[PDB]
């Protein structure tokens, strides 16, 4: 559940 | 082919394997491995006497012969800068009756020494800069090649002529001496020197030759480090980008994303030299996807951070010519890619490599190169991956300017920084 919280600060990376 | 020395690894000890069965004695304090390199130290035991098959030295007056061998210097203590640059020692000896040649060390510089009979001396040298952010030469194995003629004595380093003297005035130099290797000289306790593929010929090689030479003892299904020396699965490597040779890569701060950073350079008083740091940046380790890293295999990135082993994907979807990669735990994700597999487009001698990744260890499909791109934020510069890449590697001759060149830098400890 921590990953989920990196994924999303990825996502917002990328857009 | 003219080769009338040949020192080569065997059993755990070095043997000419020329074919004319000179005697070679490695004495306790030569450090050796299988991959034929050999270290001469300060101690006294560390050396080699190798007696020469007294049928077929070289000749005296026309002094037709050539030396070949690789070699790595440690970089200099940052407190030593004077005693490096001043204190001159040999490392190979071949004297009799006070006549021959040598091979010298003074610091950044690498020596080639004749003397005739009647005790006439001449040198000629190659040097390389001690200022450079970042050296091709400093603790890099790189390959010498010295020839000889009755008019000149020439330094070829990596294929490429760098000096030359005239040496008429050179007379009669004997040949049939044992040849040492040592450090003989002024040394510190931790000078020491690698070595490799020492090669004595009857004959004045040519520039043609010698770069051929350089191509064949360069080639290896494997791929090599910063240093020159093999690179390897489950070692800790820094990154270095041959294209951007002044940046690094940083996990961004509780962010997901590798940010790349300016090396910080050295910033003591000293006005003799100057380098960049290559310790920096995050740790990363080379894993198989199922020893030595070879070409076309098949890897993970991964890297360590908070006490874990991380690892580098990119986003399968990604829409535009490059993007951010993702740093990020080890994971099974449907939405990234962790498959790279590793690759060496330059068809000449090098040490960098570039990483391809793919769907999986079948697939024919190229998803991006691993390289480094500046993106809007201002801009700012990240780890990213790029299709762009995939058509500037076809471009011949090899662009060596591309950031997805990398190579790999191990702790060694002829770089002290
Ligand atoms: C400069 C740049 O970002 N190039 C990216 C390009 O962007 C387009 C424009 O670019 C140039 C260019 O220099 O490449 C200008 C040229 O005139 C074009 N050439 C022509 C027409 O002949 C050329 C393009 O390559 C096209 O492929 C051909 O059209 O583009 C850029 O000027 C433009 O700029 C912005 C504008 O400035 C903004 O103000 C405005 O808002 O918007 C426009 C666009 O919105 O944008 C153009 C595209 O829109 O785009 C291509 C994609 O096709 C590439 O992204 C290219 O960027 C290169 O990306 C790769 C990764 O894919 C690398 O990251 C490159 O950077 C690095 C690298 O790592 O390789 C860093 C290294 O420091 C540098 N190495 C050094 C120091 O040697 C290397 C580089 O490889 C070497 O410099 C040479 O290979 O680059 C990155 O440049
Ligand atoms: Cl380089």
């Amino acid at each position: 559940d921590m990953f989920a919280k990196l994924k999303e600060k990825f996502f917002n990376e990328i857009n | 082919n003219n080769i009338i020395l040949n020192l080569r690894y065997k059993d755990n000890n070095l043997i000419d394997l020329s074919g004319y069965g000179a005697k070679v004695e490695v004495y306790d304090g030569v450090e050796l491995n299988d991959k034929n390199q050999f270290k001469l130290t300060s101690s006294a035991n560390s050396k080699i006497r190798v007696t020469q098959n007294q049928n077929i030295i070289f000749n005296s007056v026309f002094l037709d012969f050539s030396v070949s061998f690789w070699i790595r210097i440690p970089k200099y203590k940052n407190d030593g800068i004077q005693n490096y640059i001043h204190n001159e020692y040999t490392i190979i000896n071949c004297m009799k009756n006070n006549s021959g040649w040598k091979i010298s060390i003074r610091g950044n510089r690498i020596i080639w020494t004749l003397i005739d009979i009647n005790g006439k001396t001449k040198s000629v040298f190659f040097e390389y800069n001690i200022r450079e952010d970042i050296s091709e030469y400093i603790n890099r194995w790189f390959f010498v090649t010295i020839t000889n003629n009755l008019n000149n004595a020439k330094i070829y380093i990596n294929g490429k002529l760098e000096s030359n003297t005239d040496i008429k005035d050179i007379r009669e130099v004997i040949a049939n001496g044992e040849i040492i290797f040592k450090l003989d000289g002024d040394i510190d306790r931790t000078q020491f020197i690698w070595m490799k593929y020492f090669s004595i010929f009857n004959t004045e090689l040519s520039q043609s030759n010698i770069e051929e030479r350089y191509k064949i003892q360069s080639y290896s299904e494997y791929l090599k480090d910063f240093w020159g020396n093999p690179l390897m699965y489950n070692k800790e490597y820094y990154m270095f980008n041959a294209g951007n040779k002044n940046s690094y890569i940083k996990l961004k701060k509780d962010s997901p994303v590798g940010e790349i950073l300016t090396r910080s350079k050295y910033n003591q008083n000293s006005k003799y030299i100057n380098y960049r740091d290559l310790y920096i940046g995050e740790k990363f380790i080379i894993r198989r996807k199922s020893d030595i890293v070879r070409k076309e295999d098949y890897i993970y990135l991964d890297f360590f951070n908070l006490n874990q082993e991380w690892r580098v994907y990119t986003y399968k979807y990604f829409k535009k010519e490059e993007e951010k990669l993702f740093l990020a735990p080890i994971s099974d994700s449907d939405e990234f890619y962790n498959t790279i597999q590793i690759k060496e487009y330059d068809e000449q001698p090098t040490y960098s490599c570039q990483l391809l990744f793919k769907k999986d260890e079948e697939s024919t499909d190229e998803i991006g190169l691993i390289g480094i791109h500046r993106f809007y934020e201002e801009y700012k510069d990240y780890f990213c991956i790029s299709k762009w890449y995939l058509k500037e590697v076809k471009r011949k001759p090899y662009n060596l300017k591309l950031g997805c060149n990398w190579q790999f830098i191990p702790k060694d400890e002829g770089w002290t920084e």
